[PDB]
RNA sequence: UAAACGCUGAAAGCAUCUAAGUGUGAAACUAUCUCAAAGAUUAAUCUUCCCAUUUCGCAAGAAAGUAAGAGCCGUCAAAGA
RNA sequence: ACCUCGAUGUCGACUCAUCUCAUCCUCGAGCUGAAGCAGGUUCGAAGGGUUCGGCUGUUCGCCGAUUAAAGAGAUACGUGAGUUGGGUUCAAACCGUCGUGAGACAGGUUGGUCCCUAUCUAUUGUGCCCGUAGGAAGAUUGAAGAGUGUUGCUUCUAGUA
RNA sequence: UACUAAGUGGAAAAGGAUGUGAAAGUGCUAAAACAGCAAGGAUGUUGGCUUAGAAGCAGCCAUCGUUUAAAGAGUGCGUAA
């Protein structure tokens, strides 16, 4: 359960190492961002060769969990890192590639272009 | 004044049972009942062919009920003897009425079916799907059913959408 | 309305899987076959009821005006006596099981006497906040708060009846709504019921009607394994 | 409708009646409607 | 029912939601939902069970003499300072 | 300058909130220089809700990102026999300025003791006695009450009016 | 013996209103009153400057005259007019 000022890493090729998040997106007073919510987030370890800059406050979703969810038929899906995607308006990812296993969850929300541009979907 | 106002009515199928507090007027139509306030400060005379109304005193009241129930007896008894029609002009793009047993349906531009239950004693008839005549023995009735039609789709003054009255002007406005 | 009620005993709590790939958890409710106790009509009592006994006991276990009373009404001696409002339709004397009162899945609403707690605090008991830790401190550190609304005589001087404060906890009837029924087991008299119900495990249990979804029952069916002997 | 502690006609047209203990003026134009006179 | 909109209708032959009569109308109000509740002294209702002695005199009197039930004590915890 | 100088602890923050409506959101309606969407103003309405941070002791305030909304006040500018003491205002020390001086400044800065076992009443829980007119064990009705009431997004209706 | 219909009485102003009672005058009226209903409601002309244009209803030059019961350089709406 990614909260308030937590950092977390981008499973991305955009050039960005470590990202803060700022907000979690959606109503008042959200605790917490599930696997497949959207936050708002800022560059915080960025590279010469990347997209995005230092500084830039921009909007993403979450696709792994250390604390992980459990599903429906009783399954706890649980990673070992808090990952998150930088997404544009339009719901699409704005990497070109996504790096390591993402979740079913992205499937409900939309996002679509996510799982078909992941490794594998688990 | 219509409280001393002549009701010449004829005897030929219209008569009025003057009871204490229970008026009947029977004709070509249903009959119609009339129910009368305790202490009611006029008094009916019944001649041939002529009913006056009566006063008491000079109070206010008096004067109301004198003209407001000459006024009722006069609308009961045209009712009775002839009746009373409404017509509505239920214009639009898409909108059309038609009736099922007891049941008037609409569909003006709502997701939910629209229905309306026609009460006793009132016959609405739908010569064209634009077209609505509400046809009762008591006009009060009938006004009623045709506002409560109407409150649906309220006439716009910026185009002629709605249910309209039929001979009923509105103020038009230019949108642009 | 037309309320249907049951008493039974929880005995435990336990999970099914089914169909339409869902785990739900359930409730499992020991229900003896209650016996209709008395009948008590509208007209002539102004309310209608339908008391019933049931968690039956031998004759020896019971005292003498309720044995008596039993004798009397020709029942069998039972230590348990209630009753539920605008339960009619029964003849008196007659064994009534949860079989004939509730369908396969329909919505019903459960109440039970909650677990004790004995003297619990304002934060466990009004989901208070509790106060600082660091950065200095007092005395009070699970305060219930204060508790002034006016200091003066132009103002109350008072606590204001029914604060929130500190006190018992537990050991009351509360009632869980639109708990639909999953399965019934004739042989062993025995009642599966989703979610949780309130109260420790062999508490009684009383099973009605929901009132906010009388006649809505939603399906539920359970799964059948594939899985086959060892190749 | 325009509420007002003083209500007078705006145009000719204009007719004063107190309706429910409260006098209010009504109109053939809808912007001259007035009230809590 | 509030704001608001009415139908039929006069005082004031027109008009007019109002004075009589008859409607529509909000998370507000009264109930529907949950809990507690006859110390509600205005102390309620129903069901079941147990009392219905011998003498003296004094009767919501005495001496003994008659049951349902409850409590003290012990083992306890679905409870609990 | 009427109460209080044989003592009424004074800013801000924390906890708990309660009340008013001159209503920020949600709810209903009239007018619009209201085509639709989104608005403006007025009327009715207090049931519920009314965010997290950066700087400052701060209230206030500016800024950042959200939200349906980030309302105006009162309650000793609520609340220290509930907490804290950052600020103000003890003794220490320095800077600027005034004074010949000791010293002084709603000028600035560093540091600096916050006590009380609850009698009455109020309140949250739990008991004993007695009454309810024979006693006891059960099951009830419900006069007077308390608790909750928030709302968003997507799809369809329909790219229809 | 009158008045009030507001619980006014039982707190308030500038201002607003066909609430109601009393009084004192004045106009018309059964040679017909008022409201409403049914008809007409004019001609030069759409006068002229003026204005892109106004000409019954822009500012004007003013604020015409006949027929006739009546009619206005118009009562508004409204039309580029
Ligand atoms: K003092
Ligand atoms: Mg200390
Ligand atoms: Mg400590
Ligand atoms: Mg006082
Ligand atoms: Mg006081
Ligand atoms: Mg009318
Ligand atoms: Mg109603
Ligand atoms: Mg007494
Ligand atoms: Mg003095
Ligand atoms: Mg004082
Ligand atoms: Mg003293
Ligand atoms: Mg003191
Ligand atoms: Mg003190
Ligand atoms: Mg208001
Ligand atoms: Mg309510
Ligand atoms: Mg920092
Ligand atoms: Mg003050
Ligand atoms: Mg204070
Ligand atoms: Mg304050
Ligand atoms: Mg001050
Ligand atoms: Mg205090
Ligand atoms: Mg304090
Ligand atoms: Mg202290
Ligand atoms: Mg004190
Ligand atoms: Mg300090
Ligand atoms: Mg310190
Ligand atoms: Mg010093
Ligand atoms: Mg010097
Ligand atoms: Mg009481
Ligand atoms: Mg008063
Ligand atoms: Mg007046
Ligand atoms: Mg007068
Ligand atoms: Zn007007």
């Amino acid at each position: 359960m990614v909260s308030f000022m937590t950092r977390l890493n981008v499973a991305d090729n955009t050039g960005a190492k470590q990202v803060g998040i700022i907000k979690v997106l959606g109503s008042t007073r959200k605790r917490y961002a599930f696997l497949g919510d959207v936050v708002v987030v800022s560059v915080k370890d960025a590279i010469p060769s990347g997209m995005v800059k230092k500084g830039q406050v921009l909007r993403a979703v979450i696709v792994r969990t250390k604390k992980g969810q459990q599903r429906k038929d009783g399954t706890h899906l649980k990673f070992d890192d808090n990952a998150c995607v930088l997404i544009k308006e339009d719901k699409s990812p704005r990497g070109t590639r996504i790096f390591g296993p993402v979740a079913r969850e992205l499937r409900e929300r939309g996002y679509n272009k996510i799982l078909s541009l992941a490794v594998e979907v688990v | 004044k219509i409280g001393n106002r002549t009701i010449t009515l004829d005897p030929a199928k219209v008569n009025l049972n003057f009871q204490k507090d229970h008026i009947a007027v029977k004709g070509p139509l249903g009959q119609i009942e009339l129910k009368l306030p305790p202490n009611l400060p006029l008094k009916f005379e019944l001649k041939d062919n002529n009913l006056q109304i009566t006063r008491n005193n000079e109070l206010k009241q008096s004067k109301i009920f004198h003209g407001t129930y000459n006024a009722l007896i006069t609308n009961a008894i045209i009712g009775v003897t002839q009746g009373f029609e409404k017509k509505l002009r239920l214009v639009g793009v898409g909108y059309r009425a038609n009736v099922e047993g007891e049941t008037l349906n609409l569909q003006l531009g709502y997701s939910h079916p629209i229905k309306e239950k026609i009460p006793k004693g009132l016959t609405v008839k739908v010569e064209k799907n634009t077209e609505i005549t509400i046809s009762g023995i008591s006009k009060e009735l009938v006004g009623q059913f045709a506002t409560e039609v109407r409150k649906w789709r309220k006439p716009e003054p910026y185009k002629g959408k709605g249910v309209l009255y039929f001979d009923e002007v509105i103020v038009r406005k230019a949108g642009k | 309305m037309e309320i249907r009620g049951i008493f039974g005993v929880k005995v435990g709590m336990s999970q099914v899987f089914t169909t339409n790939n869902e785990r739900l958890p359930i409730t499992v409710i020991y229900c003896e076959p209650n016996q209709v106790a008395g009948v008590k009509t509208e007209a002539k009592d102004k309310y209608s009821a339908t008391l019933l006994s049931f968690d039956t006991v031998e004759n020896k276990k019971l005292n003498k005006p309720q044995q008596g009373f039993f004798e009397k009404n020709n029942l069998k001696p039972t230590k348990h006596l209630q009753e539920i409002r605008n339960m009619t339709g029964f003849e008196m004397g007659q064994q009534i099981t949860p079989q004939n009162l509730f369908q396969v899945g329909e919505y019903v609403d459960v109440s039970a006497i909650s677990k004790g707690r004995g003297f619990t605090g304002a934060i466990k008991r009004w989901n208070f906040k509790i106060g600082p830790l660091g950065h200095g401190a007092g005395y009070p550190h699970r305060f219930q708060g204060s508790v002034q609304a006016g200091r003066g005589g132009a103002s109350a001087q008072r606590v204001f009846k029914g604060k929130k404060m500190s006190g018992h906890y537990g050991h009351e009837k509360v009632t869980v709504q639109n708990l639909r029924i999953v399965g019934f087991d004739e042989a062993n008299m025995l009642v599966l019921v989703s979610g949780a119900i309130a109260g420790p495990e062999g508490g009684v249990v009383l099973i009605r009607t929901a009132k906010k979804k009388p006649g809505v029952v939603k399906p539920i069916e359970l799964a059948v394994q594939t899985e086959k002997a060892p190749e | 409708m325009k509420v007002r502690a003083s209500v007078k006609p705006i145009c000719k047209d204009c007719k004063i009646i107190k309706r429910h203990q409260i006098v209010r003026v009504i109109c053939k134009t809808q912007k001259h409607k007035q009230r809590q006179g």
